[PDB]
């Protein structure tokens, strides 16, 4: 009986720790992924904007090769 | 011992916090400077009100509370208003930029920048407790902070305080006073992410409170101030067992044992009576039987739904004021001989009763009549899932066209999180159907 | 918190000037920058649009831009003309000549960096910048071409802030300048990608209101502009005064923009100066009160913001807002529940006991774009006046690309108009 009593409480500990561990890891995953996703969204915006610049230089350059 | 820490998150959370703490102060005889002349042990104690208030050596009774919001203008009113001396400044935490009605900003973009500080301050409250029982978290479903920051916080609290109890007071959205089209998204996202981290959650349907204010208090166009005063009476009724002592007093945790048959089925329906104007209450003494009767009138529920079309899994009556068991028992006997109170076949049908003798109080300048006795019923009914059904349907309408979803995706979220949250909600509605089906 | 205001070109600077005169009065700020009002509600959110300087002075957080020096002389001599910060005036010497390519690629580009230096100075001093608002026309050259350049340039440096425009759409009824449909389409091409929310201030609508409703035989830019400032005051009230709904640029966008490209609003106002809450409400939803020449009964609403101002019964406002939705249910998309939001502010605009401002995201806005498109094509298919643009370096492809994008925008507004819940 004592062996069983010892196993019940160790089981309760293990499950509570496992719950903490899994909450902890799920959160780190979500935050990592969120960070990357957002950064990738902003990076694409800037690249698009920088192609706009690229394109305006190309325009001024063509006006010059016309004059 | 048995301390409870309150955390008020975002505008709704904070403003409801204002109302509750003002009310607690009045109930306990605490002045707005924090002094409480009736309390003879200076700088500490183990009185029942100490579950919610700590004490400094100088005799100040300080709420065990943190207020958090991502913009400052609501908390700035606490900092500068009537109960400003009640709170240590570090208990009131603000960012500069809010979540803009966007769960993703509350949980991630903006929320991530203040979360460690918030936990630091909560930890400071915890360290002053000798037997912390758990947390009470107040927040809207609909706001970006109320939804997304609350979720983040609950997730972090599970990690940092293990299985310590976490109870919510959750403001469910109504079109009469809602401020964002995307509230159904925020509501489903936060309900999904918080569900495994909360032990018990009292939903407060703004439309139910709005109707009660219009109909029972004759308020033409209720403001948050009207709503919040009524909410605070209900919150006070639920927490009174923690804050007062008494022979007939029954601890909230004991009601919880009966209220939660399975971890996910943890949303009690609260019903409160009497809500009556000073004009109507004058020369009209509402008896124990009358207020108990009123608990089974759906118009008095804090969430719109029809318990008469569902099944009960528990019924608890929390009385306060001038009430004795004889009268309660007689009232209950009548109600059984005349009402649609049907229980699932696997639950006992006995009503669980607690009585706190301290009479209800009202805030000066308020709408509610001061009464001699009041009651809050907490029932676990399958009907509460109607509230999830209404919300889930609004979510579906928009999500089918992916309306507004780019606002979340732009803040780093994925469609996968939407479908995952919605599926969890589908499974929850199914859980509520299953528990009502008869045993084989 | 802080908004940074930019006004570009003649139209932009003119309607920009009226905007500041009008809200300055509302906030009790005089031409010298001193406060002399009667209500603390005037000062509570004053920092959204004004910087506070030494001497208890309030300085519009405003930047004044043009390739033509004349406009900002006239500004400087306007009533509140001395209120603006001298260093915030950035003017060229050339002129744009209604050439979008000049404003966008050559002349304007030559001046843009000096404008940025000013935006940066203003942004750096902000406690927590919300974003930007730009006033400009789309038919001219500077406001349209340089204005859209500025937007993209500002976006590169403040990619996470809200970009809002008040964009004046061209009408033959107001300006005979033949190439305006070129300038407008090229502009819309930019706005569709680089703004979060655009108010379509349509000269077509403004003329029609002044002429038909106000019975003004010959509307001046003054007449048109009275409508514009009234509208601008109204649609910014929730930003400038204490309140719950749409109190900042991002919350407004989150409420109003269900699909990123579909961010072109139809503003409206009542009364239009031959009054009850039901009457106010009915008119704010009437096509005759729209500042964009589109019939909302020719499409459906994605979202709506209604703002009431003055002393009135909120109960009655709520009932009437419910009434119009019920009786006109067909005209609000069913798959966005509760898509109409209402605010009431106690302080009425100058000269009115009460008023209503309307902000609609209606698929009927395609009538505006179709109208530009028709005029664009009449010209482009005859390659009329193209050498102006090719001459600054552009090619025909960009013209084709701008037209296709705008045509796409119309198709998208039509798509959602036809969508159903089931
Ligand atoms: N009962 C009640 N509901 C409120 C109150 N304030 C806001 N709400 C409701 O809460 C929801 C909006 O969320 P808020 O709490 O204002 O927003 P928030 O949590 O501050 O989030 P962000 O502003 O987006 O950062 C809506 O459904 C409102 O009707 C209040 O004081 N009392
Ligand atoms: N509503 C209005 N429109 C204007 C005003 N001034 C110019 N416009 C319009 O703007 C277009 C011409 O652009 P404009 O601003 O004058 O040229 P810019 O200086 O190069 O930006 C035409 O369609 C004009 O009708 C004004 O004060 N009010
Ligand atoms: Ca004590
Ligand atoms: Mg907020
Ligand atoms: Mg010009
Ligand atoms: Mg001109």
């Amino acid at each position: 009986k004592r062996e069983h009593e010892r196993e019940v409480i160790q089981k309760a500990i293990e499950e509570n720790n496992n719950f903490i561990k899994m909450a902890k890891e799920k959160l780190a995953q979500k935050m990592e992924s969120n960070k990357e996703n957002r950064e990738a969204h902003l990076a694409a915006m800037l690249e698009r904007l920088q192609e706009k610049d690229k394109h305006a230089e190309e325009v001024r350059k063509n006006k010059e090769l016309k004059e | 011992m048995r301390e409870c820490i309150s955390i008020h998150v975002g505008q709704a959370g904070v403003q409801i916090g204002n109302a509750c703490w003002e009310l607690y102060c009045l109930e306990h005889g605490i002045q707005p400077d924090g002094q409480m002349p009736s309390d003879k042990t200076i700088g500490g104690g183990d009185d029942s009100f100490n579950t919610f208030f700590s004490e400094t050596g100088a005799g100040k009774h300080v709420p065990r509370a943190v207020f958090v919001d991502l913009e400052p203008t609501v908390i700035d009113e606490v900092r500068t208003g009537t109960y400003r001396q009640l709170f240590h400044p570090e208990q009131l935490i603000t960012g500069k930029e809010d979540a803009a009605n966007n769960y993703a900003r509350g949980h991630y973009t903006i929320g991530k920048e203040i979360i460690d500080l918030v936990l630091d301050r909560i930890r400071k409250l915890a360290d002053q407790c000798t037997g912390l029982q758990g947390f009470l978290v107040f927040h809207s479903f609909g706001g970006g902070t109320g939804s997304g920051f609350t979720s983040l916080l609950m997730e972090r609290l599970s990690v940092d305080y293990g299985k310590k109890s976490k109870l919510e007071f959750s403001i469910y959205p109504a079109p009469q006073v809602s401020t964002a089209v995307v509230e159904p998204y925020n509501s489903i996202l936060t309900t999904h992410t918080t569900l495994e981290h909360s032990d018990c959650a009292f939903m407060v349907d703004n439309e139910a409170i709005y109707d009660i204010c219009r109909r029972n208090l004759d308020i033409e166009r209720p403001t948050y101030t009207n709503l919040n005063r009524l909410i605070s009476q209900i919150v006070s009724s639920i927490t009174a067992s923690l804050r007062f002592d008494g022979a007939l007093n029954v601890d909230l945790t004991e009601f919880q044992t009966n209220l939660v048959p399975y971890p996910r089925i943890h949303f009690p329906l609260a019903t409160y009576a009497p809500v009556i104007s000073a004009e109507k209450a004058y020369h009209e003494q509402l008896s124990v039987a009358e207020i108990t009767n009123a608990c089974f009138e759906p118009a008095n529920q804090m969430v719109k739904c029809d318990p008469r079309h569902g099944k009960y899994m528990a019924c608890c009556l929390l009385y306060r004021g001038d009430v004795v068991p004889k009268d309660v028992n007689a009232a209950i006997a009548t109600i059984k001989t005349k009402r649609s109170i049907q229980f699932v076949d696997w639950c006992p049908t006995g009503f669980k009763v607690g009585i706190n003798y301290q009479p209800p109080t009202v805030v000066p300048g308020g709408d509610l009549a001061k009464v001699q006795r009041a009651v809050c019923m907490l029932s676990n009914t399958t009907a509460i899932a109607e509230a999830w059904a209404r919300l889930d349907h609004k979510f579906d309408l928009m999500y089918a066209k992916r309306a507004f979803v780019h606002w979340y995706v732009g803040e780093g979220m994925e469609e996968g999180e939407f479908s995952e949250a919605r599926e969890d909600m589908a499974a929850l509605e199914k859980d509520y159907e299953e528990v009502g089906v008869d045993s084989v | 918190r802080e908004i940074v205001h930019i006004q570009a070109g003649q139209c932009g600077n003119q309607i920009g000037a009226k905007f500041w005169e009008v809200i300055s009065d509302e906030h009790g700020i005089d031409p010298t920058g001193s406060y002399h009002g009667d209500s603390d509600l005037q000062l509570e959110r004053i920092n959204v649009y004004y910087n506070e300087a030494t001497g208890n002075k309030y300085v519009p957080r405003a930047i004044l831009v043009d390739l033509e020096p004349g406009t900002m002389d006239s500004v400087r001599s306007g009533p509140f003309g001395q209120i603006f910060r001298p260093d915030n005036f950035v003017f060229g010497q050339s002129g744009a000549g209604n050439n979008w390519a000049k404003g966008h690629y050559t002349e304007g580009a030559e001046l843009v960096d000096s404008v940025l230096d000013v935006v940066r100075k203003e942004s750096e001093s902000c406690d927590c910048l919300q974003g930007f608002q730009l006033t400009h026309s789309l038919g001219g050259g500077t406001g349209s071409g340089m204005g859209t350049l500025l937007i993209s340039k500002i976006r590169e440096e403040y990619p996470d802030r809200i970009m809002n425009t008040f964009s004046v759409m061209p009408s033959p009824k107001v300006s005979d300048t033949v190439v305006e449909p070129y300038n407008a389409t090229l502009s819309v091409h930019q706005l569709v990608e680089n703004t979060d929310e655009t108010y379509c201030i349509d000269n077509e609508a403004l003329y029609d209101i002044c002429f038909r409703t106000l019975k003004l035989t010959t509307p001046t830019y003054g007449d048109l502009n009275h409508l514009v400032s009234a509208t601008m005051s109204g649609v910014t009230t929730c930003l400038r005064f204490p309140g719950q709904l749409n109190a900042d640029l991002r919350k407004l966008a989150v409420n109003m923009v269900p699909f990123p490209r579909l961010h072109f609003f139809m503003p409206g106002f009542a009364p239009l100066t031959s009054l009850t809450v039901p009457e106010l409400t009915q008119q704010m939803f009437d096509s005759k009160n729209m500042m964009a020449a589109c019939d909302p009964r020719h499409g459906r609403y994605l979202t709506v913001a209604a703002i009431f101002r003055g002393r009135m019964s909120m109960k009655e406002v709520d009932e009437q807002m419910l009434n119009v939705q019920n009786k006109n249910s067909s005209y609000f998309v069913e798959w966005i529940p509760n898509n109409v939001k209402t605010a009431v502010c106690d302080i009425p605009p100058r000269g009115l006991k009460m008023s209503a401002t309307f902000i609609g995201n209606s698929t009927a806005i395609q009538e505006l774009f179709k109208r530009i498109s028709e005029q664009f094509t009449a010209m482009f298919r005859r390659k009329a006046f193209l050498h102006w643009y090719t001459g600054e370096g552009m090619d025909e492809m960009e013209f084709t690309e701008a037209e296709s994008n705008m045509n796409d925008l119309v198709s998208e507004y039509q798509q959602y108009q036809d969508a159903t819940a089931d």
